[PDB]
RNA sequence: AAGUGUAGUAUCUGUUCUUAUCAGUUUAAUAUCUG
RNA sequence: CAGAUACUAACAC
């Protein structure tokens, strides 16, 4: 999942993931874990390491995403859309979770 | 007691001032901005700024002066050489060349 | 005198700057936004930025003179 | 309420600070301190800064009552005009050749440091690197 | 093992800031660097003077304290009642004096030595 | 000389003569932050005694507004000893 | 909010006036460009085969072929961390109405875009040019750089495409670019320069060497230029046309670690700093902008701006706008 | 006839020291102290 | 170094 400032497991079987930057996530914990299980008891050579394959979500199901603007790095208030009410053009995120986000006063 | 108080027991020397001996801490400090030091300054072709206050020795004043000159020259803007022009086809030239 | 950070007539350059650097890194660890700034600039995880700052606390200016 | 009356009394305090008599200077310093502590967060930095110009020359005073009053004024002024100013006044005397200057300056610096350690981080001047020592705070020079 | 003044003057970016006593510091190179900083204030000139601060200010007759004009025009200078005028002096007529800039310290001899602004208040 | 140890849950007191006074600076003006004292200063025979002078203590001691503004309330136990 | 994905951390953008397209510069440290990521992956696949000597080479070739085709999304799995001093950077032109990329320029590995401008030049009149300021091989801590470049593109097809024109080398990071009187100001480390367009390179026509430290930003009104120093806050510079000179005429009396600046009026600047503060600095009335014996005041300019507003916001502010 | 004590400053009064030629203790420097 | 005088600390009684 995205890099987390904090993770919290709810007794109801959800994982909240407060992202370091960008949106936060609530995942339902669908399963508690064929995947190889590593151990301190396994013999391992000097300078060697255990290896695993990353893949798409398997124990977690995304249920909610909390739209967050952190970090805002560059903002520009302008009416680029001709709506007679300027929109806030914000360059948010960090790394590959960066975005340009257009903000407009009102309900979706 | 006043002789020792005014520091007149000490006796500083200034070459730029033609090896004059002021005989006082305060005397010395005032002299750099007075007539004899300034004459030596004129004789050596150095302006008598705060840079040269407390400098007594000719080779020092001369070398420090040279350093200051270069510094100021490299701190300034020289459009005669530091402006860029194109003669034709994007060939970059000086202001004098253009 | 008792307060760590205070100086006196015999404080060296090195001692004073090591104070400034240890005090700066603590400020960085506390001010979440200043930490945000550094993490984004370095393209690095906050946890690693904090860890790197803690590592730097040991000898922030190189060895004493 | 002092904000309303600070400008009116500023010339009088300036006159007392300029006075040869130590007690005028000592008493004016006490005024300064109290008025600075009362006008904190209400502008009026300009008057307090101007008065700091008159008060600061008295840091070399040896009389116990006068020095205590001057120190008290400085502590008050640290809150009112900010630790940044106080640091700016103390910088040149911290590594001054004379021990007497250094003793006073470190005493004032220590009061600012204990009072405003966190604030000072922003105000510390750039110290260039030595051959064997790194003194530049690189992170603060990062551009985003 | 100290630098000469001559030597220190060449080792630094701003020679004019170097004084005669600087070479006798623990760290003269740091001292001169600190003196060169933007907005730093000099040490009071009298640190090395034998006479104590302001103690040579003697032998000169000076007039009594000049009241600010708004207080002067209240007329109390002539009285030694009109409480509305007494209020107006501080709350209408009060004008800021010639306040000194940051870092310009006092010493014995000093005494005798579209253009429209944004976010301005509307007129009352 | 102030004790300057870690302030506890115990509350500082003032005798009748020393009442109204800020402990740190003797001002009678604007009492603000309630004084806290270290346990050892509150202990046994010292229970309820005056922070300034060790008298019977009848009122709650305070730091004044100026001392509060300056964070002088934070230095630790201000019992003069 | 509507969200339009980007590839790297966006440092700045500007709006093309005649089409409302956004020219966005995005830049990450510790990052591979697409080209470098491809090359690294190719050699990893080759090395993965070369690791095998026996008939295991058939399996190794299958694993290598699989690995070359696996494409875990960076937005989910994280972008791969290149080492210290490694940069990836792009210049993107996106339509703000729906976030389609109209054009995408990828810069070379270890080039980091730090500034961008859109402007006309008076010598050519009508054409629009995007100038992007780039650092080469910048090392953050300790700070060191292999110089920089200003890339010039003309912006064409009604604001939709970046036609590369020329790349101009500079001695230090061109950290700020500001269109100015039909030319452009560029803050190259501590140096403030006026550049004209030329043909083969941008041409330096004026310079000032007296800014204290690294220039973090530039703003202008009329003949006035407001320079953000990284630490020494605001310096007011006047350009003089006939003399062809940039003169410092005022500065602040406090260090501020400026992050952003907005001009409020002809005499007033709002600043933000790295320490979560906003301030407003104003030139006092009858400040004169028409300007070894000179020393200035307190080792700075002869005239001082006055802080008319200070406020600790609590969070680091990277943008300010009067609107 | 509104007195005395504690802690600390300031200002007149009456004392404020001829040395060669160097070293040391010192100090920002001088002076001081010791050869 | 002594005497005289003036003063400071909402000093104390
Ligand atoms: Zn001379
Ligand atoms: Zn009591
Ligand atoms: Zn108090």
């Amino acid at each position: 999942v995205p890099v987390a400032a904090a993770m919290c497991v709810l007794k109801t079987g959800f994982l909240f993931v407060a992202s370091e930057f960008g949106n936060h996530y609530l995942y339902q914990i669908a399963h508690l874990g064929e995947e190889p299980e590593f151990s301190s008891a396994m013999p391992l050579e000097e300078g060697d390491t255990f290896f695993f394959q990353p893949r798409p979500l398997k124990n977690l199901v995304l249920v909610d995403e909390l739209d967050s603007l952190s970090p805002i790095l560059f903002c520009q208030i302008a009416d680029l859309a001709n709506e007679d009410t300027p929109q806030l053009y914000v360059a948010c995120g960090r790394g590959p979770r960066s975005s340009l986000r257009v903000l407009r006063h009102g309900l979706e | 007691w006043l002789y020792k108080l005014h520091g007149l027991n000490i006796n500083y020397n200034c070459e730029i001032c033609g090896n004059y001996t002021y005989r006082g801490p305060k005397a010395f400090q005032r002299h750099f901005a007075e007539w004899r030091h300034a004459h030596g300054m004129r004789c050596l072709g150095i302006p008598n700024t705060a840079h040269f206050a407390n400098v007594t020795q000719i080779e020092d004043a001369v070398s420090l002066w040279a350093k200051l000159k270069l510094q100021k020259a490299s701190e300034r803007w020289q459009p005669d050489t530091e402006e860029e022009y194109e003669d034709s086809s994007g060939n970059v030239v000086n202001k004098k060349t253009y | 005198s008792k307060y760590i950070g205070t100086g006196h007539a015999d404080t060296t350059k090195w001692e004073w700057l090591v104070n400034q650097h240890r005090d700066s890194y603590c400020s960085y660890m506390g001010h979440f936004d200043l930490l945000n700034y550094f993490a984004i600039a370095e393209n690095e995880s906050k946890a690693r930025v904090r860890f790197n700052l803690m590592e730097k606390m040991l000898q922030p200016c190189g060895p004493p003179a | 309420m002092g904000k309303d009356y600070i400008y009116a009394v500023t010339p009088l305090l300036e006159d007392a600070l300029m006075d040869r008599d130590l007690v005028h200077r000592q008493t004016a310093s006490a005024v300064v301190q109290h008025m600075s502590l009362g006008v904190y967060g209400f502008g009026c930095e300009d008057s307090l800064n101007h008065l700091l110009n008159y008060v600061w020359p008295n840091v070399f005073e040896t009389s116990p009552h006068v020095i205590q009053a001057v120190m008290g004024a400085l502590e008050g002024l640290r809150v009112a005009i900010g630790p940044c100013r106080m640091l700016q006044y103390c910088l040149q005397g911290l590594f001054h050749p004379a021990r007497k200057v250094r003793d006073v300056y470190w005493k004032i610096y220590n009061s600012i440091y204990i009072g405003s350690q966190d604030a000072l981080i922003a105000h510390y001047p750039r110290i260039y690197n030595d051959d064997k020592n790194t003194y530049i705070r690189y992170e603060l020079d990062y551009i985003l | 093992n100290r630098f000469t003044v001559a030597e220190l003057k060449q080792l630094v970016a701003r020679p004019d800031v170097v004084e005669m006593h600087d070479v006798t510091a623990q760290d003269p190179k740091l001292l001169v660097h600190l003196k060169a900083t933007r907005n730093s204030v000099p040490v009071p000139r009298h640190w090395c003077f034998k006479r104590k601060y302001l103690q040579g200010k003697r032998g000169i007759e000076k007039p009594p304290f000049e009241l600010p004009d708004f207080i002067k025009r209240t007329g109390i200078q002539e009285m030694r009642i009109d409480y509305q005028k007494l209020h107006d002096a501080f709350f209408k007529w009060q004008t800021k004096p010639k306040l000194t800039i940051h870092g310009d310290l006092y010493y014995e001899g000093k005494e005798f030595e579209d253009r429209t602004p944004w976010g301005e208040l509307e007129p009352s | 000389i102030f004790c300057r140890k870690q302030a506890g849950v115990a509350i500082g007191r003032l005798c009748e003569k020393c009442d109204g006074k800020c402990v740190i600076c003797d001002s009678y003006v604007r009492p603000c932050t309630l004084v806290r004292i270290c346990d050892e200063c509150n202990y046994g025979s010292y229970q309820g005694r005056c922070v300034i002078c060790g008298g019977p203590g009848v009122s709650d001691a305070y730091y004044c507004k100026e001392c509060t503004i300056q964070e002088k309330d934070r230095d630790g136990c201000p019992k003069i000893v | 909010q509507v969200a339009f994905p980007l590839q790297y951390t966006p440092r700045k953008f500007v709006i093309h006036p005649e089409s409302n397209n956004l020219i966005i510069i995005e830049t990450d440290h510790n990052a591979y460009t697409e080209a470098t990521k491809a090359q690294r992956k190719q050699q990893m696949a080759e090395e993965m085969v070369e690791a095998a000597g026996e008939d295991e080479r058939e399996l190794a070739a299958e694993m290598a072929a699989a690995f070359l085709n696996e494409n875990l999304p960076e937005s989910i799995f994280g972008a791969p961390k290149a080492g210290n001093g490694q940069w990836a950077s792009v210049i993107r032109v996106m339509n703000p109405i729906q976030g389609n990329t109209l054009d995408l320029v990828q810069l070379e590995q270890n080039e980091a875009a730090f500034s961008v401008a859109v402007c006309r030049f008076s010598n050519t009149g009508e054409d629009w040019y995007v100038l992007v300021g780039v650092a080469k091989d910048l090392i953050l801590n300790p700070r060191s750089v292999a110089g920089g470049f200003v890339y010039t593109y003309k912006l064409v097809n009604n604001g939709e495409k970046l036609e590369f024109l020329h790349k101009t080398p500079v001695e230090e990071v061109p950290a700020a670019i500001a269109p100015f009187q039909g030319r452009v100001l560029i803050g190259v480390g501590k140096l403030l320069r006026v550049y004209d367009l030329g043909k083969k390179k941008l041409l330096r026509k004026c310079e000032n060497k007296h800014i204290a430290n690294y220039i973090s930003g530039i703003q202008t009104i009329g003949h006035r230029v407001i320079v953000s120093d990284v630490q020494e806050s605001f310096i007011w510079v006047r350009y003089k046309r006939n003399e062809n000179q940039l003169i410092i005429f005022a500065d602040d009396t406090y260090p501020r670690w400026v992050t952003t600046a907005s001009l409020l009026d002809y005499d007033t600047v709002a600043g933000a700093d790295k320490f979560g503060n906003i301030c407003v600095v104003r030139l006092p009335p009858n400040t004169n902008d028409e300007v070894l014996w000179d020393r200035g005041l307190l080792n700075g300019a002869s005239q001082k701006a006055e802080v008319i507003m200070n406020y600790h916001v609590g969070e680091t502010v990277l943008s300010l706008q009067k609107t």
